DNA sequence: ATCGTCAGCTGTGCAGTA
RNA sequence: AUACUGCACAGCUGACGAU
């Protein structure tokens, strides 16, 4: 048979103090973040109605004192939160100062719940919140990170036009990032329905996972220092990673292109910058032009030569769409203008109706690579011999890696190295991440950048996007 | 609050130590890293010269990866380098407020750096009267894929004829001959697997322009529109040589079975080698209360997508379910039921389907081979889990 | 400005957290 | 929007072939 199957191991993640482990949860609980925070204070401001603020304070007070696991069934799936003590997996503590806390009056919420027009009601709610946060920022009570805790009666009008995209677009002029929390997470008594008819209500996972995900996001947003990173091997050349995705305008059918840049820091650090430019559209097509790709590569090389005082040696570009001649010509022309000799161009396809089948009521392990005559089938979702079982039903779909014909490295090394780039994102802490962070970061940047008006400020800081 | 728990932990650990002697000083508030200096008592006289001890106290709560038998602790390399360069052995203890779990662990000073990842263990590692001198003497499975290698026949047929396909369909339904479904016309060219002139379908083709061409010439090329026409021809052929126990529905491209035996389920036993195909291929379900009203009679179908690899063509299988309420009418609502059944079935139902279909069902012009088999380097340890249905 | 053919990429929502 | 997987439904895109 002309099929060569590989089972890559789980990639390691380098935490602080030269410790590496495959689990972000236990790894953070063991060694803490990679880039430590010089200090001990993360100040939090809360915006919402009165009851949301009291439940937010109660939530912080409860989760600061340890959280039990879900059960003894598959313990690695549900590890207990250790709280913000001396066993804290952040080496810092969060406090909610009383000098800045925005309580929303019931008259304004009543006026919000009375407007029949859908657009301007969400717009005025977003603008009022933004004005409260701006007056928060202008004073001497600046917080490190803000929390928008929403009530139930606001949520019937806001949810039942997006709210997160509008708020994160209109909050990009501030000096701190914000985080949105629904009513259901803070209070376990009440629970809301959704858009379709609902006799029942929504359901979320238990408070162990909520605390881990929410507070890892809060720590990265507040401190500004990255929790973990991909562990670099010894011997390889210097490299710079780019990812490309697409999105829509929410009113028309026109498609845009997003981007994200990564390179290793000169030392122990990582860079997840965005791009302070709003690439425009050239038609409703999932393919970009060649000049904008050239400008992307020049910006990437300028950032690398600014940080490292030298050019890189390798460039990795990940794309959701298939590479074409024009984009490859532009990237190659930019690179040989700069003078780099190692290139790798890979298209990721998420719609391939081929799978690896076996008997035993369970699918194959995560990290299964099959060479389909120059292509690559990768099982980034699958069975896990660390979580106990495979979390989920039916089968996990695989993704296909299609390299360009100008890429130097073979399909197996590229597949392993893309498999090492998946579990990097700091929004989550689980392992079942089927999308590499050059793709997911570009998707997040594009999702936030949907509602940003023309002639506005676009920040390259990643904390304004997740 | 956490500042007093360390002091009381140090005090009660010292009380345990002073319980059987073990002269402990503690430190002042000027200390950093190593805690106070302790010794070992010998029946009422300090025979031991000196040793170093460090306190580590935590609140109520289990440790990392603690499941009834052990736990794990990690050591900072600054502290490890601090203790490695020293002149005295050190010991490390743990918390005391759940059930007073005073444990001892010692790091050695042998050749070679690196001593972290203290993995503590069972009841042979505790401070008690059981043993006290022990730390005082320091003076695969091959799987398959869902592909089907397809062996082509010898010759196809080509022609030239310029009628619209809508008129040709209306010609072939209103006629008297067999309902042949092997004809694809695109670009003005008549294509078929059977010979047009040896058929009743010759009415929509010219008699003098029928030619026989080799299969392998058009199987491989650089053009992809001809590949799309080839795949449509293969779909028409697969519809043709199976339309006796099924039909066609454009939703999910399903060849769902036709129920003509007056609401009888079909087990469809095959038993190819030892014992298989004992699962119900077609199932019958009645309503909640009344048997006069039928809820849904269900059966599963599939849809084939054809492709090429190194000039060898392949077919895919995506089996879907299909719920018919009362018969040949399309279902009023099937998304929640299809979602629920897909939520219910594990991976073995797909395995049972690929071992029961397209080798032993509707395979008894195109010859269908065995699905390809691959070697997996690591077998999934399914025997260790709970097997939670 | 319409209709079959194939091949793939974003929005929008529901279960289920095994 | 604490997060991810699976499923379902939609809209869109470039070469066909014809009015
Ligand atoms: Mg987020």
């Amino acid at each position: 048979m002309t099929f060569e199957t590989r089972i890559f191991d789980e990639p390691e993640l380098e935490f602080g103090d030269h410790h590496h482990h495959q689990d972000p949860r236990l790894g953070l609980s063991e060694a803490g973040p990679l880039q430590t925070f010089l200090g001990d204070v993360i100040k939090i401001g809360v915006v919402g109605n009165s009851k949301t603020i009291e439940d937010t304070r109660k939530f912080i007070e409860t989760v600061s004192s340890g959280v039990e696991g879900k059960g003894e069934k598959h313990p690695n799936m549900h590890p207990p939160f250790p709280g913000l003590g001396n066993q804290s997996p952040y080496r810092c503590r969060f406090e909610i100062e009383d000098g800045a806390t925005a309580a929303l009056t019931k008259s304004k919420l009543d006026k919000i719940g009375k407007e029949p027009d859908h657009y301007r009601a969400v717009e005025m709610a977003v603008d009022e919140i933004i004005g409260e946060l701006q007056a928060m920022d202008d004073g001497g009570s600046r917080p490190d990170v803000a929390i928008i805790a929403l009530p139930v009666k606001l949520l019937e009008r806001v949810w039942n036009p997006n709210f997160r995209g509008m708020l994160k677009a209109k909050a990009m002029g501030l000096s701190f990032p914000i985080q949105i929390v629904w009513e259901d997470v803070i209070d376990d008594k009440v629970t809301i329905p959704q858009k379709v008819k609902e006799s029942s209500s929504r359901k979320i996972q238990d408070i162990a996972g909520r605390t881990w995900n929410l507070m890892t996001s809060l720590y990265y947003k507040g401190s500004g220092r990255i929790p973990w990173r991909r562990m670099p091997l010894e011997g390889e050349f210097s490299a710079c990673y780019v990812g490309i995705s697409f999105y829509r305008e929410a009113d028309g059918q026109q498609l845009f292109t997003s981007a994200a840049q990564m390179f290793d820091e000169r030392g122990r650090g990582f860079v997840l910058k965005g791009r302070r430019a709003r690439t425009e559209s050239r038609g409703r097509h999932p393919y970009m032009a060649r000049e904008d790709a050239k400008k992307i590569i020049e910006d990437v090389l300028a950032a690398y030569k600014l940080h490292h005082k030298t050019l890189p040696a390798r460039v990795f570009i990940l794309k959701t769409s298939r590479f074409k001649d024009e984009e490859a010509d532009g990237i190659i022309a930019a690179l040989d203008e700069a003078g780099t000799e190692l290139r790798d161009l890979v298209w990721v396809q998420e719609s391939y109706t081929a799978r690896i089948l076996r008997d035993g009521n369970y699918p194959v392990l995560r990290g299964t690579f099959v060479d389909l005559h120059g292509k690559g089938l990768l099982y980034t979702s699958g069975s896990m011999p660390y979580y106990g079982t495979y979390p989920g039903k039916y089968d996990p779909n695989p993704l296909l890696l299609c390299p360009h014909h100008t890429s130097e490295s073979t399909v197996a090394q590229l597949a392993e190295e893309i498999f090492s780039l998946t579990k990097v994102n700091w929004n989550s802490t689980q392992m079942n991440q089927r999308l590499p962070i050059p793709i997911r970061a570009a998707r997040k940047v594009g999702e936030v950048l949907k509602y940003v008006g023309e002639g506005e400020v676009i920040s390259a800081d990643y904390r304004k996007y997740i | 609050a956490n500042q007093i728990i360390g002091e009381i932990g140090e005090n009660e650990v010292r009380g345990r130590f002073l319980t059987l002697g073990w002269q402990f000083d503690g430190r002042s508030r000027l200390e950093a890293g190593i805690d106070g200096i302790a010794e070992v008592m010998n029946e009422g006289q300090p025979m031991a010269r000196m040793i170093a001890v460090q306190i580590k106290s935590t609140k109520e709560g289990k440790y990392t990866s603690e499941s009834d038998t052990s736990f794990t602790y990690l050591l900072r390399t600054q502290d490890l380098a601090y203790w490695r360069g020293s002149n005295l052995p050190v010991i490390v203890v743990f918390y005391r407020q759940s059930d007073h779990s005073f444990y001892w662990k010692e790091v050695s000073r042998d050749a070679g750096p690196g001593e972290r990842r203290l993995n503590i263990d069972k009841v042979a590692d505790l401070f008690n009267a059981s043993t006290v001198n022990k730390l005082a003497a320091l003076t695969g499975e091959d799987a398959l894929i869902n592909m089907l290698p397809l062996t082509l026949p010898n010759e196809m047929y080509i022609a030239s004829t310029t009628y619209e396909p809508r008129k040709a369909i209306a010609v072939i339904l209103n006629g008297d001959g067999p309902k042949r479904f092997d004809w694809v016309i695109n670009g003005g060219t008549f294509w078929s697997f059977h010979d047009p002139r040896t058929s009743a379908c010759s009415e929509i083709v010219d008699i003098d322009q029928v030619e026989a061409i080799n299969t392998k010439e058009l199987a491989l090329h650089d053009d992809i529109d001809e590949q799309n026409r080839f795949s449509h021809l293969l779909r028409q052929t697969l519809r043709y040589q199976t339309d006796s126990d099924l039909g066609w529905d454009k939703d999910h491209k399903a060849l769902y079975f036709r129920a003509i035996e007056r609401e009888v389920s079909r087990n469809f036993a095959y038993t190819s080698s030892k014992k298989k195909t004992d699962a119900n291929v077609v199932s019958v379900f009645k309503n909640s209360k009344d048997e006069t009203r039928v809820s849904f009679v269900r059966h599963h179908a599939f849809s084939p997508r054809f492709e090429l690899m190194a000039d060898q063509w392949y077919l895919i299988i995506t089996p879907t379910y299909y719920y018919t309420t009362n018969g040949y009418a399309p279902h009023q609502f099937a998304a929640p039921l299809l979602a629920g059944k897909k939520r219910l079935d594990k991976s073995a139902a797909l395995r049972g389907q690929v071992i029961m279909w397209h080798r032993f069902l509707t395979q008894s012009y195109l010859m269908f081979g065995e699905p390809p088999s691959i070697h997996l380097d690591v077998r999934v340890p399914e025997d260790g889990w709970v097997k939670e249905k």
